[PDB]
């Protein structure tokens, strides 16, 4: 953040919405009553942007030689199967979650029903979210074998 | 053989002895008999709540 | 002296650095930038920290024709030592667009200040390639089965990026944008692979035209440069091997859990279907006293 | 890394490349036969008697050519008792190049 002071007799002289004259009337502020007072009322903050080319813009962000040709490289297939095997088993668990939070949840005052029959910490939602996790990555690895085997030889 | 301490097979037209400590298992498939599984009981309970519908 | 230039990381503060320096002085035409960089050696990895720019003046009637300040040098250095006192001499910054055989003599005359080896760090201003806009090289001496002498060549070195934790979370404050060489989501993975394909076609295809360059236009011959081909024809993989059948049954293995998981999705989403038809039943009894 | 100011003169040299092409015939882990013959040393010494038929030894193996090894062999084993006393070495490395 920026400050800039505002002088004790421009204060008295009631400068101050001189300062603020032509802005888009954004400012800043910084916790309660000790560091407000001395922000808004002896010196002016104004908002700090930030200033770049596009000479710049392409150098932060280039990464390594090796980094446009990431995806040939394939991982371990051990780590591949922790993969695979780590997903289904859990995803057990939280399906029985499932089970239960269904089998009622069916009177009136839906919020009340979320609450006695977990559907609050929602396994639904959970359940759709690991299976569509792993799902968008084992294309990508059955992807990557197809073309590393028939590419190379 | 039946025990299963070498759990191979006793090829009895040769008299010869195949000892397999092989795994004939995978831990994905067991695991995903079970996901199946609880699928299946789920779909029964969601039948209920569309009796409504129909 | 020694060899301990494996990996260069080299801050991202410095590359930013580099590019304004070289304006700055408005070194256009073929002109040159030549500054110093400060950070630490002894360590496997080189530390690119800071760097500063020294007043050197490059001739146009000739490349063997240079002002450098010597005097210059050390006011720099016991400067910024009272900054922070872990940054020495480690090298220079070329800014040309690539590498020059009179940037030799140059090297040696900053190996006096060092106590390493320096690294001649070309830091391209041009913006050239998708990759790295850095090459980095170190003066080294050889001699060679040709028959030749006390050569002083450039090696070149790998080039890494690293960046403190403090440098790092500047840049993600003044950037925002997502990448054309990331590896995020489906689309942008999907988008990787067939840029990372087409990365490797490009070079293999210079290799080709570059063994054509020897034999019929006598460019120079060199182990270093057919020692590595010979690498990757003897570490090729092969297919209709026994590795090849357990990789297709490695491969049964990934498309039987995206099957059940498809399954599993359709599960959640026809909970849905209904649920919005018994959410309409009874917005029709409502709709029916409004 | 010789100098350009000789020091080391033509004679010497003559019997450094002879020392050279026996080392390679009678070693076990020389494969570099035509280094040797690509090397100014040797390009430039090809011309005199007692320098044809040592280098028609060292051809012999990186060709593989057994016919033209086994006729060498013959005559130069009985003039150099080195490559007599070595023999077994010099057996095993048209082999072992093929």
């Amino acid at each position: 953040d920026a400050f800039r002071l505002i002088d004790t007799g421009a204060l008295i002289n009631n400068l101050e919405p001189r300062q603020t004259t032509s802005n888009t009337g954004l400012l800043n502020k910084a916790n309660i009553q000790a560091l407000i007072h001395g922000l808004n009322r002896h010196y002016y903050s104004l908002n700090i942007d930030y200033h770049k080319t596009a000479k710049e813009t392409k150098m932060l962000m280039n990464l390594h030689k090796e980094q446009w040709q990431s995806g040939l490289k394939m991982y371990d297939y051990e780590e591949k199967e922790e993969s695979n095997l780590a997903a289904t088993k859990s995803m057990v668990k939280i399906a029985e979650q499932y089970s239960k939070r269904i089998e009622e949840e069916k009177e009136l005052t839906e919020e009340e029903l979320k609450t006695r029959y977990v559907g609050r910490q929602d396994p639904k939602k959970h359940l759709s979210e690991t299976a569509d996790e792993t799902l968008e990555n084992n294309i990508v690895s059955v992807l990557t074998a197809g073309v590393n085997s028939v590419a190379i030889k | 053989i039946l025990d299963k301490i070498f759990y191979g097979v006793l090829d009895q037209g040769n008299g010869w002895l195949y000892v397999y400590e092989t795994p004939n298992q995978d831990a994905t498939y067991d695991s995903a008999l079970e996901l199946v599984g609880q699928l299946n009981k789920v779909v029964d309970q969601l039948f209920e709540k569309a009796s409504v519908l129909y | 002296m020694s060899l301990q230039h494996e990996k260069v990381t080299i801050a991202p503060l410095v590359l930013l650095s580099a590019l304004d320096h070289y304006e700055r002085t408005q070194t256009k035409e073929n002109k040159r930038c030549v500054g110093v960089i400060l950070g630490d050696a002894n360590s496997s990895t080189i530390r690119v920290t800071n760097s500063f720019a020294l007043p050197f003046e490059e001739d146009e009637k000739n490349s063997d024709v240079w002002f450098l300040d010597h005097n210059y040098i050390e006011n720099m250095n016991e400067m910024c030592k009272k900054i922070n006192a872990k940054e020495k001499l480690i090298g220079w910054y070329h800014s040309g667009p690539k590498l020059r055989a009179s940037d030799l003599k140059i090297n040696e005359l900053f190996k006096k200040y060092t106590q390493n080896n320096p690294l001649l760090l070309i830091v391209d201003v041009k913006q050239q390639g998708v990759g790295l806009p850095t090459d980095a090289y170190v003066a080294i001496e050889q001699v060679k089965d040709d028959g030749t002498s006390t050569e002083k060549t450039f090696l070149h070195l790998p080039c890494t990026i690293e960046a403190e934790e403090a440098e790092e979370i500047g840049v993600e404050h003044l950037l925002r944008d997502v990448r054309d060489q990331a590896a995020g989501g489906l689309s942008i993975r999907l988008t990787n692979q067939l840029k990372s394909l087409k990365g490797l076609q490009s070079k293999l295809k210079d290799v080709v035209e570059y063994l054509d360059k020897v034999i019929n236009k006598e460019l120079p011959i060199n182990h270093t440069i057919l020692g590595k081909l010979q690498d990757v024809f003897n570490l090729l993989p092969n297919l209709g091997t026994p590795d090849d059948d357990e990789i297709d049954v490695e491969n049964h293995d990934r498309i039987n859990i995206s099957n059940n998981l498809q399954k599993a999705l359709t599960v959640k989403t026809n909970d849905e279907l209904m649920v919005i038809y018994i959410s309409n039943l009874v917005r029709s009894i409502i709709a029916f006293d409004d | 890394t010789l100098e350009p100011s000789t020091s080391i003169t033509l004679a010497e040299r003559q019997q450094l490349a002879y020392d050279l092409s026996i080392s390679a015939l009678l070693g076990d882990k020389i494969y570099n036969f035509g280094e040797l013959l690509h090397h100014p040393i040797m390009e430039t010494i090809v011309n005199d008697s007692n320098y044809d038929w040592l280098f028609q030894l060292l051809n012999a193996l990186t060709v593989g050519d057994f016919d033209k090894f086994d006729s060498l062999i013959k005559v130069q084993i009985s003039k150099i008792p080195i490559l007599a006393q070595h023999e077994s070495f010099l057996r095993q490395k048209i082999c072992l190049m093929t």
